[PDB]
Protein backbone atom coordinates (compact mmCIF):
# COMPACT_ATOMS: atom_id res chain seq x y z
CA UNK A 1 0.00 0.00 0.00
CA UNK A 2 2.09 3.65 -1.38
CA UNK A 3 0.69 6.94 -2.83
CA UNK A 4 3.27 6.25 -5.77
CA UNK A 5 1.09 4.31 -7.83
CA UNK A 6 -1.78 6.75 -7.15
CA UNK A 7 -0.71 9.47 -9.42
CA UNK A 8 2.52 7.65 -11.37
CA UNK A 9 -0.48 6.63 -13.49
CA UNK A 10 -1.93 10.03 -13.34
CA UNK A 11 1.59 11.48 -14.09
CA UNK A 12 2.76 8.52 -16.63
CA UNK A 13 -0.84 9.11 -18.41
CA UNK A 14 0.00 12.51 -18.59
CA UNK A 15 3.22 12.38 -19.74
CA UNK A 16 1.87 9.31 -22.18
CA UNK A 17 -0.60 12.21 -23.58
CA UNK A 18 2.06 15.23 -23.90
CA UNK A 19 5.08 13.23 -25.36
CA UNK A 20 6.10 14.68 -28.23
CA UNK A 21 5.90 11.49 -30.72
CA UNK A 22 3.13 10.06 -29.53
CA UNK A 23 0.45 9.05 -31.29
CA UNK A 24 -3.49 7.62 -30.32
CA UNK A 25 -2.23 4.30 -31.06
CA UNK A 26 0.89 4.47 -28.62
CA UNK A 27 -0.85 6.57 -26.23
CA UNK A 28 -4.23 5.13 -26.26
CA UNK A 29 -2.39 2.07 -25.47
CA UNK A 30 -0.61 3.11 -22.67
CA UNK A 31 -3.71 4.48 -21.06
CA UNK A 32 -5.25 1.01 -21.83
CA UNK A 33 -2.55 -1.19 -19.97
CA UNK A 34 -2.32 2.38 -17.17
CA UNK A 35 -5.71 2.28 -15.96
CA UNK A 36 -5.51 -1.31 -16.42
CA UNK A 37 -2.29 -2.24 -14.60
CA UNK A 38 -1.12 0.76 -12.04
CA UNK A 39 1.96 -1.22 -11.39
CA UNK A 40 3.25 -0.61 -14.79
CA UNK A 41 2.36 2.92 -14.97
CA UNK A 42 6.12 4.39 -14.60
CA UNK A 43 7.02 1.86 -16.99
CA UNK A 44 4.65 2.68 -19.03
CA UNK A 45 5.34 5.90 -18.83
CA UNK A 46 9.06 5.03 -19.40
CA UNK A 47 7.94 2.90 -22.47
CA UNK A 48 6.12 5.71 -23.80
CA UNK A 49 9.14 7.85 -23.60
CA UNK A 50 11.31 5.01 -24.82
CA UNK A 51 8.28 5.43 -27.92
CA UNK A 52 9.06 9.04 -28.20
CA UNK A 53 12.78 8.73 -28.74
CA UNK A 54 12.40 5.94 -30.97
CA UNK A 55 9.39 6.99 -32.97
CA UNK A 56 10.81 10.42 -33.18
CA UNK A 57 12.58 12.19 -36.08
CA UNK A 58 16.45 10.98 -37.08
CA UNK B 1 -20.64 4.70 -13.82
CA UNK B 2 -17.00 4.01 -14.99
CA UNK B 3 -16.39 1.02 -17.10
CA UNK B 4 -12.65 1.37 -18.58
CA UNK B 5 -13.10 4.91 -20.15
CA UNK B 6 -9.31 4.10 -21.60
CA UNK B 7 -9.62 5.02 -25.56
CA UNK B 8 -11.86 8.12 -23.69
CA UNK B 9 -8.12 9.26 -22.08
CA UNK B 10 -6.70 9.29 -25.72
CA UNK B 11 -9.44 11.55 -26.98
CA UNK B 12 -10.55 13.27 -24.02
CA UNK B 13 -6.71 13.43 -22.90
CA UNK B 14 -4.91 14.48 -25.83
CA UNK B 15 -7.23 17.35 -26.59
CA UNK B 16 -6.97 18.47 -22.92
CA UNK B 17 -2.63 18.21 -23.03
CA UNK B 18 -2.71 20.42 -26.17
CA UNK B 19 -5.80 22.58 -27.19
CA UNK B 20 -5.39 25.72 -28.55
CA UNK B 21 -5.47 28.02 -25.56
CA UNK B 22 -4.82 26.44 -22.42
CA UNK B 23 -1.68 26.57 -20.49
CA UNK B 24 0.46 23.66 -19.08
CA UNK B 25 -0.78 23.69 -15.45
CA UNK B 26 -4.69 23.41 -16.39
CA UNK B 27 -3.98 20.38 -18.39
CA UNK B 28 -2.00 18.70 -15.83
CA UNK B 29 -4.95 18.74 -13.08
CA UNK B 30 -7.52 18.33 -15.77
CA UNK B 31 -5.49 14.98 -17.51
CA UNK B 32 -4.87 14.04 -13.69
CA UNK B 33 -8.96 14.48 -12.80
CA UNK B 34 -9.57 12.64 -16.55
CA UNK B 35 -7.48 9.53 -15.14
CA UNK B 36 -9.17 9.43 -11.57
CA UNK B 37 -12.47 9.50 -13.16
CA UNK B 38 -12.69 8.92 -16.87
CA UNK B 39 -16.79 9.03 -16.77
CA UNK B 40 -16.07 12.43 -16.89
CA UNK B 41 -13.45 12.42 -19.58
CA UNK B 42 -16.28 13.36 -22.53
CA UNK B 43 -17.07 16.88 -20.51
CA UNK B 44 -13.26 16.77 -19.16
CA UNK B 45 -12.12 17.43 -22.96
CA UNK B 46 -15.27 19.88 -23.28
CA UNK B 47 -13.91 21.54 -19.80
CA UNK B 48 -10.40 21.46 -21.76
CA UNK B 49 -11.70 23.79 -24.70
CA UNK B 50 -14.39 26.04 -22.67
CA UNK B 51 -11.42 27.10 -20.38
CA UNK B 52 -8.92 27.89 -23.10
CA UNK B 53 -11.81 30.57 -24.60
CA UNK B 54 -11.46 32.23 -21.29
CA UNK B 55 -7.60 32.82 -21.66
CA UNK B 56 -7.85 33.47 -25.16
CA UNK B 57 -10.50 33.70 -28.21
CA UNK B 58 -11.50 30.15 -30.19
Amino acid sequence: VDNKFNKEQQNAFYEILHLPNLNEEQRNAFIQSLKDDPSQSANLLAEAKKLNDAQAPK
Amino acid sequence: VDNKFNKELSVAGREIVTLPNLNDPQKKAFIFSLWDDPSQSANLLAEAKKLNDAQAPK
